[PDB]
């Protein structure tokens, strides 16, 4: 019934998103629905806003297409080849295609009574979809304040793609928080170009390889908890559990049963053979290390028919390990949710169908680590000279940084105001 | 979209910029096949421009003497020899209007305009005084647009008591005027290759010019057409230009080798990753091993093991850790792009902002203050305005970089 | 295409010039061209102004002729048997035939678009062609300022031909400079009546003998660098290299492969067997001695097909000699130019054809020497009485001298403002 | 072009000037052959002029008594003996008009007029009062034109208590009046040759006149016709006349020898270069070895080794370095001119401005103040005006040269 709206701004997002409605092939929301909004109310009553700043990556849908097309009209596009100077795409250009996107949205986010929701598929570190969304939201939050916002922002990859890239995050977060977003799932490409190279073999992890995998996880969240069924959830009730303080805390993600096809799935993994790898480092998203941090939550998400009586069997075994450890102000437990719906895999794209899907969500005060090191490859140059003059000769600033480095600093600050002491 | 408006001016500039379009081999039909034809329709967007009648030489000769012919610039009869004042204050300020009339009735052409990569060779007023003018003339008109230039620096060898005190009045703005980004060759380095490394008992311009083109193309059309992912002509100027007064790129092919059963690692995949990163194979010849590079772009050519390339490219990035500024988190990025040239089976293309080019600067700097100031020879320009300075405020600029550059070279 | 105009005023010039278009028999510019201007644009689109003041020496062309005739009309002529009192030919008489010459020229220098150039074949020390050209230029410079001017002025011969002769040069140079001429090649007959007697045997070097040799050199300059071909040059770009300061500096000339016919040419001289004799005193023009003077230039001109790789072979060997030495403010190098075109010799007139022609051009601060001694055989008499009353009783003066002795003095003055110190 | 209007006046002047044209042998046809016939058409441009009837003697006699005959001057009956006033103030001022009527209807004759070389012998009022008048009468009319004169100075011997106080009133202007240039003979020197050197128990005018003509011709027609290069009749007065009040030339042949098996060096080629440069063979007899020569012209005749001549002519120029002013850079120039005379096989011709002729001046100077002033005899001129001075202002002139000349003689 009540549909949350989604908007993927920027190649990294468009490409991701693009490979999600491909994963969102899980049931009814495919056949003769093209322009057939009618029927049931969910999966998208017309399974939607694609706004890129590079009319092309976002053109492998309509003009030339790309195996498919939802609704030629919901994919805003410009001409300005790109940007890549945050300001250059957040101000200058942005300011141009932000009222066709904000108009479109409203003229979508305002269809069929009762809104509630906005899943913004992001990706930061490259203007357009790094600087233009910094605005999108500043806008939405201005006209949907009572509505919540999620964002699967793709974190940069230590394989370091671009300089001037590190610094975007900072002049980005600084306002792409309080001024919006209650939750946000950091991805960190580094992760996958590592996992989709280990747990999934693959030599040179192509973007799609990495999309057919950041795309699965997204289902095992949004989708995983966004179609009634049995045990359920509400977007409103997504933070209440996962979100400690308004300081938008970034919950860490972790998928566990990942098996290619060329290797042995082992017939199956006990409903617990999984929920431990699910606790294995290399099976997370943000390449963190909650090995030094008191969870402020933690809540499993099993998928594809499972009987509780067997779940706790590991929620136990684990418990028996002196490690883990929570904080205080939180009942050092879980919130485990089970889905009977089977884990949807695609043709060579997802690689092997599982019997049991498992992907939990915990916000350990340790993400702060792999989350401030990104503040080093910044306090580094961007404090001692750096490419600062482009974020000027293409827009305003000269403290567009600094000014926006404290709150994005006060983060690892806050992340200790919940970890250094018994309060 | 990367509509590139290729500019080519000056006699001894067209000659190179010409046989470049000889290097851009894909002709007029008859051929990834998911082409990225940047510039203009199927006739070089090129806009050749000469002061004298050099727009014909081999220009409109044996190679491809059809560069949109009915547009070429000459004005019809003129001069402008080796007088900067000339072709930038005089016998050219005539032509400008002509050019800045045909580039516009060319630039526009619907599709978003990339910018203008202007070719020419610093220090020769014909098209290195006309062109350095075009810039300041294409600029402060097309601010937004990014400008490029493949300027050629007069080999320290010294042709003309003037092929020297020339350009030093260019890098007096060819770095404060439209030129957000500009690669740079040093004829010195060119002789030296056809000598100190490659063979040749003498380098015919049909030699000391080859690399000049198989190096531009090796940075041009690539980072342009299909290959691995993509690239345009501007995100560059933002990852390769840490500062305003920017820095000149020090290009550098690699698989130059020489004839013989080229078994010198016989173009080993890791060879490209060495056959390149050295002054024995750099087009500016300036001991890169001096100061670190603020950044560096690579462009591996000729389909081969992309693994080895990141395994090798980081290698040296993890090797001479003594030459990578180290305050610019990941001062390097590789690029692999399928379809190879016409004789290597593999080939790279250096493009680094190495504070070593400093030399190839304080050169065309200890000749002015060490001549055109040490006394004179300037009493050949004043003829055309240029009274007094304009050679000292010009010396109080390109001479600066010494300091500027020396501030991170460290 | 763009042709520079030449005007030879005065027997010494007429005779020279007369034997140059005879040397200028180097290719196409002979057959059925008589009044056939058509075809190619060079060597003279009608291979031209001959103005003498003695209707006769300049009459061995048309009336009586002399083996040939270019264009009966371009050879202005008077009646006034001669003159020889500078004023007597620069003022008085000159003032008469100076508007048929300046008219003719303009009505020549203004044919076929794009001018640029004036090669004034001279010869000073004897009015008419010593005093009338002092005016010609004063005129031209008035109506072609933007055009450059060369002048092969033949320097007097210590075999001293005429008194009152020494003193012309002085009341001549004084204004036949700044007020015209960017370059000027001093010949100094002394030279040849010596070289064409040594390296060419010959007992009593007849004017033609001396003309069939000052004539060759001129080709190996003007011609040598005035017909595209391969490596080239532009008149504008003749001083840029050869001309230090506006102070019209007189570049010194030097031809190297000189062999009669009656003696052994030695089959040939290495392309370097030459470029040293080319550095031997006795093979120069002005009987100077650059043995005491820092070159401000120096640029070789090889002719008749040669491959660079062998040239520097001597440009080297030489360099190895501590001697030579340059100044400072100039990259102590060269500007070497090679011509494939073979060295054109004439029937007994040029004497033997060479395989390799070589003639460089350097302006050593030592010409000042053999150039001010000519100021002695003047400060001598012309200061203590001298024939000064003719340059009066035949025109104005009484300081036509002195007044015009300082700047022609300031010369050896300037020639040290570029040789006594490290500036 | 050197159209020379030859003048010949006075009895004892025509006689010499006549047999001159006897010396100019090339007749009226029947003969370098690239002739320089200066003067007039094939009839001596000569314009003989006598006060009495002397225009006939041997004039219109055995030699060539056809000097344009129908023009000759006499007026018809007259006189003018040895009275300067006469033929320059009187019985001649009648004739002048006559002459200054036929020289003009002769001078003109198209071709550019050289000037006028006027012959005569100073101190004899017939044609040395008429002529000295002609001059001041050809002058201040033909300024431009250069005038010449082969005046003959009355041998110190002293004919007439008047063949002396005569000319002294001539070199009173025959050097301040048209005479930009004038050679000069001294009869004294002429006896002396036919005596002190050459033989002759007595010099018939048919002796003391020979040299007079084989000396003029030796400076006339040469430096005129073909020979080596050329020459005219005026560039001379500019290389041989250092000053206004000029200086009189001291002519001087050489191969005079005498009969006998002339083996005195038998006209050796170097002999000419000695047989000439001495007072034992000079036509003014004035110890040249006195003062240096401000200049000197030579004119070797009779085809022979031009080498020897410059080898010899500089020789003495390098020899008596004590007699060449030495403030006139190259106070000498040779001249070689093929075709020889009628009996020498070789012959030279001195023409020097030697301050030695001073003597041949202070002579006709210490006779006036030493006579015509020492008291009188002048009471023979006053008859025809000439009252008082005019013999003292004339003495306050030619006497000057003493000083003037003596100022470089040194
Ligand atoms: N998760 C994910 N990340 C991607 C994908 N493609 C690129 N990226 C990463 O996302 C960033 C790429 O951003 P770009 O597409 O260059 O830029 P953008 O911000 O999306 O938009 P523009 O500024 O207009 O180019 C880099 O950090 C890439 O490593 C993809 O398919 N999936
Ligand atoms: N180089 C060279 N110099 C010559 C030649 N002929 C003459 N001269 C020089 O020119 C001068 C000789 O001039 P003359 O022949 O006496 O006179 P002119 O030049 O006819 O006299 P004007 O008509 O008044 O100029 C000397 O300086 C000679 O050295 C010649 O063929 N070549
Ligand atoms: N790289 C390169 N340089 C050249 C070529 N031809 C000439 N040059 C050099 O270019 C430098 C700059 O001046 P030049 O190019 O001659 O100026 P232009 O005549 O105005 O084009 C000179 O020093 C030449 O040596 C060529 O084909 N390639
Ligand atoms: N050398 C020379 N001197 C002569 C000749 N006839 C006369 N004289 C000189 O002339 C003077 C006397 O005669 P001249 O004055 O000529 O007589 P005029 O012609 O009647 O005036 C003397 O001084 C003689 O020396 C002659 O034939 N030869």
């Amino acid at each position: 019934m009540r549909e949350c709206i989604s908007i993927h701004v920027g190649q990294a997002g468009v490409q991701i998103g693009n490979a999600c409605w491909e994963l969102y092939c899980l049931e009814h929301g495919i056949q003769p629905d093209g322009q057939m909004p009618s029927d049931k109310t969910i999966g998208g009553g017309d399974d939607a806003v694609f706004v890129d700043l590079e009319p092309t990556v976002i053109d492998e849908v309509r003009t030339g297409t790309y195996r498919q097309l939802f609704h030629p009209e919901q994919l805003i596009t410009g001409k300005e080849d790109a940007a890549n100077n945050y300001a250059r795409g957040h101000y200058t250009i942005g300011k141009e295609i932000i009222d066709l996107v904000l108009d479109r949205i409203r003229k979508l986010a305002d269809q069929c009574t009762g809104l509630q929701g906005f899943s913004v598929f992001h990706s930061f570190g490259g203007g357009t979809g790094s600087g233009f969304t910094s605005l999108l939201m500043e806008r939405l939050s201005v006209d949907y304040g009572k509505k919540s916002k999620l964002e699967f922002s793709i974190y940069p990859a230590p394989q370091v793609s671009t300089a001037v890239v590190e610094p975007y995050n900072s002049i980005l977060t600084t306002h792409t928080t309080l001024e919006h977003s209650d939750c946000a799932f950091m991805v960190d490409n580094e992760a996958i170009y590592d996992i989709c190279r280990r747990n999934l073999d693959i030599e040179r992890p192509t973007y799609t390889n990495l999309n057919r995998l950041i795309g699965q996880i997204v289902s095992s969240i949004t989708a995983s908890l966004r179609f009634d069924g049995a045990l359920n959830v509400d977007l409103t009730e997504f933070q209440t559990n996962l979100v400690p303080y308004p300081r938008a805390h970034f919950p860490l993600a972790t998928y566990a049963p990942v098996i290619s096809a060329e290797k042995a799935y082992h017939e199956q993994l006990s409903v617990a053979e999984i929920t431990n790898a699910c606790f294995e480092p290399a099976n997370q998203m943000v390449k963190c290390d909650p090995r030094h941090g008191k969870y402020m939550a933690c809540c499993l998400l099993y998928r594809g028919d499972v009987v509780p009586k067997d779940v706790n069997a590991a929620i136990a075994t684990i418990k028996t390990k002196r490690t883990i450890q929570f904080v205080d102000w939180c009942p050092t437990g879980f919130k485990v949710g089970i889905n009977y719906e089977p884990p949807t895999v695609v043709p060579g794209g997802d690689l092997a169908k599982v019997q049991r899907a498992v992907c939990m969500l915990s916000n350990t005060t340790a993400i702060a680590e792999a989350w401030a090191r990104l503040d080093h490859k910044f306090d580094l140059m961007y404090a001692k000279r750096a490419f600062v003059h482009w974020y000027v000769g293409e827009g305003m600033e000269e403290g567009e940084f600094s000014e926006a480095r404290e709150d994005m600093a006060a983060l690892e600050k806050d992340y200790e105001e919940v970890g250094v002491d018994s309060v | 979209m990367r509509e590139i408006v290729h500019i080519q001016a000056g006699q001894c500039g067209n000659q190179i910029g010409a046989k470049f379009w000889e290097v851009i081999s894909d002709e007029h039909g008859i051929d990834v096949y998911y082409n990225e034809a940047a510039g203009n329709k199927y006739v070089p967007r090129a806009i050749l421009v000469d002061l004298e009648p050099g727009t014909m030489d081999s220009v409109r000769s044996g190679p491809f003497g059809q560069i949109f012919r009915p547009d070429n610039f000459v004005f019809g009869q003129s001069g402008a020899g080796n007088n900067w004042a000339k072709g930038h204050y005089t016998e050219g300020a005539e032509l400008v209007d002509s050019v800045l009339d045909v580039v516009r009735k060319e630039s526009e052409s619907c599709d978003c305009l990339q910018g203008f990569q202007l070719t020419h060779s610093l220090g020769g007023g014909t098209g290195s005084g006309m062109g350095t003018l075009l810039i300041s003339k294409i600029r402060e008109e097309y601010p937004d647009r990014i400008m490029n230039t493949f300027s050629v620096v007069p080999s320290p060898k010294v042709s003309d008591t003037v092929v020297e005190p020339y350009n030093a009045t260019l890098s007096v703005h060819q770095l404060v005027e439209n030129t957000d980004e500009t690669y740079c060759i040093d004829n010195e380095a060119l002789y030296d290759i056809c000598f100190r490394t490659l063979k040749l008992t003498t380098p015919t311009y049909g030699d000391l010019n080859h690399l000049v083109s198989a190096t531009m193309s090796g940075v041009t059309t690539c980072l342009r057409f299909p290959g691995q992912l993509n690239a345009d002509l501007r995100k560059l100027a933002v990852n390769m230009v840490p500062f305003p007064r920017l820095h000149f790129f020090m290009p550098g092919f690699a698989p130059l080798t020489s004839r013989g059963s080229q078994q010198y690692r016989a173009l080993t995949v890791p060879e490209l990753t060495q056959q390149m990163f050295d002054a024995k194979n750099m087009m500016a010849a300036c001991d890169p091993r001096h100061g670190r590079y603020l950044t560096v772009a690579a462009v591996f050519r000729g389909r081969m093991s992309m693994k080895e390339v990141d395994e090798q490219m980081l290698n040296v990035q993890n090797k001479n850790s003594s030459y990578f500024v180290e305050w610019i988190p990941n001062n390097v990025k590789t690029a692999v792009c399928d379809i190879p040239p016409r004789g290597l089976k593999m080939s790279a293309t250096f493009i680094g902002n190495s504070t070593a080019i400093q030399e190839l600067f304080k050169r065309i700097s200890e000749q002015f203050t060490a001549m055109f100031r040490r006394k004179a020879f300037l009493h050949w320009y004043t003829g055309e305005g240029m009274d007094e300075m304009e050679f000292t405020e010009a010396e109080s600029n390109m001479n600066d970089l010494v300091s500027e550059y020396q501030q991170y070279q460290d």
